[PDB]
Parts: C-alpha cells; structure tokens; sequence
RNA sequence: UCAUCCCGACUUACCAACCCGAUGCAAACUGCGAAUACCGGAGAAUGUUAUCACGGGAGACACACGGCGGGUGCUAACGU
RNA sequence: CCUAAAGAGUAACGGAGGAGCACGAAGGUUGGCUAAUCCUGGUCGGACAUCAGGAGGUUAGUGCAAUGGCAUAAGCCAGCUUGACUGCGAGCGUGACGGCGCGAGCAGGUGCGAAAGCAGGUCAUAGUGAUCCGGUGGUUCUGAAUGGAAGGGCCAUCGC
RNA sequence: UGCCUGGCGGCCGUAGCGCGGUGGUCCCACCUGACCCCAUGCCGAACUCAGAAGUGAAACGCCGUAGCGCCGAUGGUAGUGUGGGGUCUCCCCAUGCGAGAGUAGGGAACUGCCAGGCA
RNA sequence: CCCUG
RNA sequence: CGGCACGUAGCGCAGCGGUAGCGCACCGUCAUGGGGUGUCGGGGGUCGGAGGUUCAAAUCCUCUCGUGCCGACCA
C-alpha cells in the first residue's frame, strides 16, 4: 500500500433480490442492487424423447 | 561522423575550456557540467560553447 | 476477510479430515492471486491501454503495472520493452475481499454460466481462468465503457498437485462442473 | 583472380612477463591478457585492460584457489 | 532462496575486506536474535563476540530482536573490543540492509567507542 | 557420393596422416574389411566399393560404412600460375590410417562375405584385410 | 484410404526432432594433456670475459641445399 | 582467430571475419536482481505478444567482428551525481626510432556511500594521421634607440 | 569432556546431485500482525519493523544408501628430446621423459576459532 | 473500322 | 578465364530494412444485329533458387544456375 495513487476505496452494502444482503469493500461508492447472487443462481442451487413425443403425438 | 566538437568554457570568466564531442542531432540542448577549473582551483560550471 | 475466517475456522480441519495430514499447515494456503489483461493493441493505440489500465484499477482497487514486451516478436509487430499489458497481484486481506467479490458476485453474473472447468489446473495445483466480458463485473458501469474487454485470473497456491488444489477450491465451493 | 583475405593485425605481445618465483619491483607487469585469465591476489593490482601488476616488492607466486578453480597471482613479500 | 541470496549480496563486501586485510565487525541478524563478531584479518580467528542469546544480556533486555537489542549488543561488543584493545574495525553488514537493527548496532558501536 | 551436408569452413589445411587408426574393432556387425595400408579414400572410391559389396551380396545382411569423407581437397585448375589464392574445392577424402575398420557387414555366410570383401578391396586403393568379430 | 463442419478411425513405398546406447573426424573444437622449449633461483667444474655498456670503422639487407614442424602446390618440382 | 611448431615473435596474391564509430548516459558510485530454451494452464491470443507454475542452469547477455573474459557479475534495474577531474609519477611492458600502453602512490578540489572504500571514462583488444603552414583564447615570456604595438614563444585547441 | 545448533573461515566435487529416514528444550526457518522506521515502477511476494499462538510441511542440518557425478592406480599404448637407420607421404633401433582413454579399486568429506542448549 | 465462303 | 549488369503477375517494366506498383493482357456487365474500338468493375505475383544476420528480408551478405556487356594483351 502506497499513499495517493490507489483508487478510492470504502465499504459498500449490496442487496440481491432473493432477500440477500452482503458487505463488500469496494470502489464504486454507491450501494449495489444485484440480479442474482451465489445463494440463488440455478447452477449453484443445482436446478440446472423422440419415441415419447411420437407416442404422445400419435397415440393409438 | 555525426558527433562534432564543442568546447565547455568556464563560468569563472578565466577563458579556460575543456573540449568534448556532442551529437546535436539527438540532443539540441546545451551541456552544463560542474568540472574542475585549474586557475581558480574550484569545481565550477563549464557550459557549452561553439568552436 | 470473512472468507479468511471461514478458512481458518473450518477449511483447515476439513482438509485435515479427508487428507489425514500431520500439519495444520500441511493444509494448503493461497499464495497469491494475480490479474492480467493483455492489451496488445497498444501498438495500434497506447491510449486504449490507459483506459484499460483505469478499468483494471477499478476492479482491483489497486494501481496496475503497465507491463512491457520481454522480447521483440515479428508476427505481432512489437519491440522489446513496449507496453502491451496490465497486471496486479493480490495478497492477504485483498485476496479475501476480492475472492469474496468473485465467488459471490461475478460467477453468478457470467453470461450463459455452466460452471468452471476443473481441468484448468496447470499440473501444479495452481488454478487459472479467463473472463471474456469485464461488464459482468459491477466495479465498472455499463454505458461508460469504451470497448468490450476481457482479462484472465490466476490463483497460485502452495498445493502440491491438482487434486490438492481442486479439493481446496471445492472447500471454497468454487463452481466446478 | 583475387582474394578477399590478406588482412591481419599486429601481434599484441601478450602472455606472462614475470613467471613464478621472480623478484619484482613495485609496479612491474606480471601478465598481459584479455580478460581475467589470471586474477589478482595479494599485493597485485588489475589495471584497466586487465593487466596484472605488482603493488609491492617481493616474490611473485602463482596459485589456484577458490571454489571455481581460478588462477591467482600474488606477491609474497621479501 | 533467501540465505543464498544474502550470501551473494555479502560476497562482494566480504572479499573486498579480505583483500584489504582489516578486522571485521560482522553482523548476523535473525528475527529473534542478533549476533556480532569482531574477527581477525585472516578471516578464521575471532577477536570478540556478543549476541542476544547470552544470559548477561537477555536477563535485562525484554525482547532480543529489536532496536534495544541492537543498541545493547553494540554497546557490549564495543567495550569488550576496547578492553581487548582493537580500536579500529571495519563494518560488515553481511548482506542485510544498513537500516533498522543493523543501523542501531553500528550507531551503538560508534557512540560507544569504535570508529568506522 | 558421400559429403557432409554443411561444414564450418570451406577449405582445410593439407595436414599429415601420422599415427595408427582407432576404431580397429568390429563394432556393429560381425565381418569387417579393415585397412592395412595408409592413405586417402575418395568418396567416389567409397561409393564404388559400397556398390560392389551390396550388389555382390544381393541385398542380404546389413552393411555399415565406418568411414566418412569429411576432408575437402582442393585442386587448382589447369594452365593457372602458382598462388593467387587457394584452389577451389574439388572432392572429399577420409584420412585412413593402418588398422581402420573400413567396412562392416552382418547376416551373411562367411564365404559370401569374403567374396564381397574381395570385390571391395579390388575397388579400394589401399591394402585391406578380412577381420572377424571377437567377443572381447 | 473410411467419415469429410468441427470432429475423428486405419495403413505406411516412408521421412524423421529430443533423449539413450555404441563407432568415427576437426587449423579456425577442448570437460584432458606431454616431450622439448622459455623465464628465474641456488650449486660445482670448465671457457683466453666467452657477458653487458659506451665510443671509432664497416660490410650486408639477391641467399642455396639438406634434416625436422608446416602453409601452398599434385604431401609434384633442384617449386614457393 | 588460425597457419604459428604449449614464452614472445614469425611469411605467402595463405584460410575466415571486422573498423575509420557510438554514449552526458551506454561514464562514477550506492543499493537491488539474475538468463536462454521448453512444457503445462489461461479471454480475444494463433507456433511465437501478456500472466502463473514447473524443468533447465548461462545452452543467455555484453552498443557494434572474433578471441579471451564475466555470478563478488564486466550482464539487468533504480537513486544521487560529473573522477569523461588538474599538476605529477615509483616502476614496468613494447617498439630500430618517431611512438604506444599499464600503473600503485603524492598534492588540490569533487562525486557516491553510514563507513571500509571506489572513481584520472566505457569488459579488454579496432574507431585513426607525423611535421610544416596557419586560425582562435589565455599567459607581458620576448619585444631591433626607449614606452607600447605587430610579429614571435608557452599553454589550451582547431584545419588533411 | 561428549552430543546438537548458529556464525566466520580453511579446502574446492573422494567434498556435488539422487533415493530413503530423522530433528525443534535451545538455535534456525516457516510463522502472527504492520497506522508507524523502511519498502513495492502493483502486492509486508521481496526488503524493513513490532512479536512469539502454531509447525518442522517446505527449508536447513544430520544419518544411511552407489542410481549417478567425481577421484584413480600398476602395466600397456600414443607422442617426444638426443644419437643413428630404413623399403624415407611414413616408420624402426639405443637411451631419456612418458600421456589421454580404460580397468581393478576408492569414494555418501575432513578441519580451525568463537558463541548458545543438554548431559 | 469490319461483316465466313 | 577475370570482372559487372539483371533474374519482379502471362508479357514488358518500376520499387532495392516494415508498404509489393504501372501498362498491355484475362474475366464479368454495358454499347452494337454481331465483332472490334469504347465505358463500368474485379482479381492475379515462393519478388530466380538455397541459407546466414537481424524483431523482421524483395531490399543486407554468401553461394548457386541462367542472359547480357567489357577485356582474355607484349612477345
Ligand atoms: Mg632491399
Ligand atoms: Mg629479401
Ligand atoms: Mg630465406
Ligand atoms: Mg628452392
Ligand atoms: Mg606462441
Ligand atoms: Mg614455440
Ligand atoms: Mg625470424
Ligand atoms: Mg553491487
Ligand atoms: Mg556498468
Ligand atoms: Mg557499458
Ligand atoms: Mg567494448
Ligand atoms: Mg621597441
Ligand atoms: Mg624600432
Ligand atoms: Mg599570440
Ligand atoms: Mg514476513
Ligand atoms: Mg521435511
Ligand atoms: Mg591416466
Ligand atoms: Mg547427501
Ligand atoms: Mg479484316
Ligand atoms: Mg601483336
Ligand atoms: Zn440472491
């Protein structure tokens, strides 16, 4: 750490739409509104045929 | 070939000069060096002057 | 910092459990995390290097090296010592805050995200990864960017092998696929 | 026909001037060389073209020393 | 590694002093302790030695790796070198930067009587 | 016609051919043609001898050529005064001392190998002889 | 050759980088290395000081062959 | 560089290459650092641009040819500077000579370093030209009856 | 007096690599923090400072082990000075010197001063 | 400018 | 035999450390009943071959095999 060359850097609150709040030390200044966090991504949660469509299509 | 001779004359006013070579194509600015002057016995500013 | 607390409080003894070591500092640590961005078009325009350096300062919270060419290469029209990249190195609480930023913001924001490759290790336990669009990063805002840009990330650790490194990253729940 | 060769330089008179066991005066040249083929030991100076000279009177004496097996020239004072 | 790097740093000064043939005040610094030896120009025989591992220093000093440690061991090595009768030694930082503990050592020796 | 693919220098001193050769042992194969006299061998002589060996034996066994013409020989063209520069390179030789195993061969019956070596020796310009692999 | 968008699957009339094992060569190669030679010191004998310095006078600066080490030439020349 | 025969030297219209410069930093010191090449991983990026790790150990580098050097680096980076100083010089090498070169130390002043110390150019060896005749600046040293001056001398330097 | 550890040397591979094992009371190293002394062409990575919770993991030291590197005979061979000789491009004899390579074998260093811990 | 016999 | 001049698209020619250029020609469309001329719009080159330095070679060097020129004289 020098002085007076690094970009300006304070604590920031961020809020994800799944009801999540977290506490992140950053540079943009203003607080963050987040689309998706690690607690609600489909991959992270884990939530991520021809004969059957033929039978359901042309069932006899 | 392109380096040409210059004389560094003293600022002590005694008319004493060293002589060097300089590349004026690369560096148009003059040359000032604190070097020894034998008649005033002091290290004094020698500045560039033409031959 | 809270990731470091998570490390020191649970990850070390978990590593102890499944690896049956003799030392709590046989349990591996993260040696350094360095961020590179090769801006090789600086020979076309040195100013976009300055814009890119500002962007990498924005993500890093840290002034970057403007790194120059090691040896002149004919094919890319570069001379030795020509500034063609930007880099930072991150250590300590900066590891932990930036790693928190990554694992809790950036990888949810990857466009068409399906997890990271576990085969990205270099054979010595150190991990590397490539980000294509820095706009997934909230440290930079949308309409003030000039060009689409990417970067690459390396986490160098003291782990002696790839299974060691992937076990450590799975302890940090790094999204392998 | 014609030749592209035919050039040479004057020989530089290199080599050891004062061999092992000489009595030397101060400032006498021991070895003229290109580079430190022989290195300077005690009471021996290495002039700017790597010329080894005796800084003091005495008897000149060759050795091999060091971890890399280099030849050193010293002056054992009489 | 760091030990071989420090040896590589110190080698130039050590061979310069060995060619000049002056008595050497060599410092060695560890995170916990510091050691100082005044040794003969032959490079094989010590004259005096003083270190923070000695009881007669560690009993009155609190911690052995600080400026107070450096100043005390410099004072101590200074009077033992004077009573052995040297008065003239050349410093040997042994690859450590002339700063902090090594600087405090040299200042302690210089104020307590050695000239270098 | 054997020749090095590239060399450090285009011309070479005349030199001398003193001493006795090493490589005096059959190394790879079993049956060898070994020099007894002393002299040079032109790459053309090597090629002619090798052709005689291979087409006498009719492609059985295997042939090792234990010499290589590395030495360039100059010749000054005719009606040219002495001096005015070393002559141009003309052909390549191999300096062969006594006791040099010149040719070597394997996989062939003894009488056939002896006959093929007889044709080879007839093409060679120097004294040769037949040698047999010894276990030491 | 099979499939021929990425992919990919076969055989080599074959050619072969690195490394390993083994055999050579080098005036402009040396991880080795003589005999001689050369410098210096000590010692005995021998030599009409044979050694060095300074001064007077020159001549000579077209060499030849033979031995050994070589360049060049054709390891040709009573060649160079 | 070889020929050149293990001191020096040694010829040919013998065998191969270079120079007629460059640099006020590419010099002085102080402090720090270590290369080529290959493999693995990774966004554009591909065989080769940047990064990380590993092997390797100078196969790199040296302002420019080759040889001999160089890790204590002479190689790379940064800070501060002008010793690329002035008058000398024990002694020595090398030349037929003109000359050329190394040089501890002394006196004056300086730079770097906390100091010991180092510095009278660059890793060394090429990058050059006698003398005459003049030109420029300083120095009363001389100055054709005397005072000056011109001219001349000395020192610095310029023109093949 | 003995063992272990650190520093400085002697010596410069018989001493260096590799493989296996072993050590932390002390020492050493890793280490814990660093707004401060200082420092990073960014990073307390290095360097520096303030300490001593944990670890001998890495490092380092020690021990064993020839898979190597290394050393290395006796004799022989090559070469060569001097004198002679031949079938004289090259060799031989008398005599003096005598390699390099290789083989048997050796070899997992030895040692000085001071300081510290234990007995 | 030319227009296969 | 010795120099010295050049090997660039199918042809003729420029360019002689970082870029390959001009004309004729070929192709496609217009104009014509049709051809030519004309008009519009394109493309095309291991830079003779090989290997050396350099970050890089058409340009710098060496050799190479082609074609041209000038001398191969006193006896
Ligand atoms: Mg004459
Ligand atoms: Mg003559
Ligand atoms: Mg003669
Ligand atoms: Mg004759
Ligand atoms: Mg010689
Ligand atoms: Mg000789
Ligand atoms: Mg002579
Ligand atoms: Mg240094
Ligand atoms: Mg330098
Ligand atoms: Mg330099
Ligand atoms: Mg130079
Ligand atoms: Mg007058
Ligand atoms: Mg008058
Ligand atoms: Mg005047
Ligand atoms: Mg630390
Ligand atoms: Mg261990
Ligand atoms: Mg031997
Ligand atoms: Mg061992
Ligand atoms: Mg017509
Ligand atoms: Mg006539
Ligand atoms: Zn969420």
């Amino acid at each position: 750490m020098k002085k007076d060359i690094h970009p300006k850097y304070e604590e920031i609150t961020a809020s994800c739409s799944c009801g999540n709040v977290m506490k992140i030390r950053s540079t943009v200044g203003h607080d963050l509104n987040l689309d998706v966090c690690s607690k609600c991504h489909p991959f992270f949660t884990g939530k991520q045929g021809r004969v059957d469509r033929f039978n359901k299509r042309f069932n006899i | 070939g392109i380096r040409e001779k210059i004389k560094l004359v003293s600022s002590a006013g005694t008319g004493h000069f060293y002589t060097t070579t300089k590349n004026k194509r690369t560096k148009p600015e003059k040359l000032e060096l604190k070097k020894f002057d034998p008649v005033v016995r002091q290290h004094v500013i020698y500045k560039e002057a033409k031959i | 910092a809270k990731l470091h607390d998570y490390y020191k409080d649970e990850v070390v003894k978990k590593l102890m459990t499944e690896f049956n070591y003799n030392s709590v500092m046989q349990v591996p640590r993260v040696e350094k995390i360095t961020l590179n961005m090769g801006v090789g078009e600086a020979i076309a325009d040195k100013k976009l290097l300055d814009n890119a350096a500002a962007d990498l300062a924005a993500i890093s919270g840290q002034k970057p090296l403007i790194t120059k060419a090691r040896k002149s290469v004919a094919g890319f029209k570069i001379r030795q010592g020509y500034p063609i990249g930007c880099k930072v190195t991150l250590r300590g609480e900066r590891m932990w805050e930036f790693f928190e930023r990554l694992i809790t913001i950036a990888v949810p924001r990857i466009r068409d995200f399906r997890g990271l490759s576990a085969k990205s290790f270099d054979g010595r336990g150190n991990y590397s990864m490539g980000v294509r669009e820095q706009i997934i990063f909230p440290e930079i805002d949308y309409d003030k960017v000039d060009r689409v840009r990417g970067l690459d990330i390396t986490i160098t650790t003291t782990a002696k092998s790839d299974e060691e490194g992937r076990a450590l990253l799975a302890a940090f729940d790094f999204p392998f696929r | 026909g014609s030749t592209r060769n035919g050039r040479d330089s004057e020989a530089k008179r290199l080599g050891v001037k004062r061999f092992g066991g000489e009595s030397v005066l101060a400032g006498s040249i021991i070895v003229r060389q290109r580079g430190t083929k022989f290195h300077a030991g005690a009471n021996v100076g290495c002039g700017r073209d790597h010329t080894l000279f005796a800084k003091a009177d005495g008897k000149v004496k060759f050795e091999v020393k060091g971890p890399k097996n280099r030849k050193f020239i010293s002056i054992e004072a009489e | 590694d760091k030990k071989s790097a420090r040896i590589r740093r110190a080698t130039r000064a050590r061979r310069k002093l060995q060619e000049l043939g002056a008595t050497r005040l060599v410092v060695h610094r560890t995170p916990r302790h510091i050691y100082a030896q005044v040794i003969a120009p032959n490079g094989s025989e010590v004259l005096v030695a003083a270190s923070t591992v000695e009881k007669a220093i560690a009993e009155q000093l609190k911690y052995t790796g600080n400026k107070d440690a450096a100043a005390a061991v410099g004072k101590a090595v200074a009077e033992r070198a004077l009573e052995k009768g040297i008065k003239d030694v050349s410093f040997d930082r042994s690859g450590f930067q002339y700063h902090g503990r090594v600087q405090a050592l040299a200042d302690a020796a210089r104020e307590a009587g050695l000239q270098f | 016609m054997l020749q090095p693919k590239r060399t450090k220098f285009r011309k070479m001193h005349k030199g001398r051919n003193r001493g006795l050769a090493q490589g005096t042992d059959v190394s790879f194969g079993s049956f060898g043609l070994k020099a007894v006299g002393r002299g040079r061998l032109t790459a053309r002589q090597i090629e002619a001898a090798r052709r005689a060996m291979t087409r006498a034996v009719k492609r059985q066994g295997k042939i090792w050529i234990r010499v290589f013409p590395d030495k360039p020989i100059t010749e000054k063209p005719l009606a040219v005064r002495m001096g005015k520069g070393k002559g141009n390179v003309e052909y390549w030789v191999a300096l062969i001392q006594p006791g040099k195993v010149l040719y070597e061969m394997d996989g062939v019956p003894e009488e056939l190998a002896r006959e093929a070596f007889k044709l080879a020796a007839a093409k060679l310009p120097i004294k040769t002889t037949f040698v047999t692999k010894t276990v030491m």
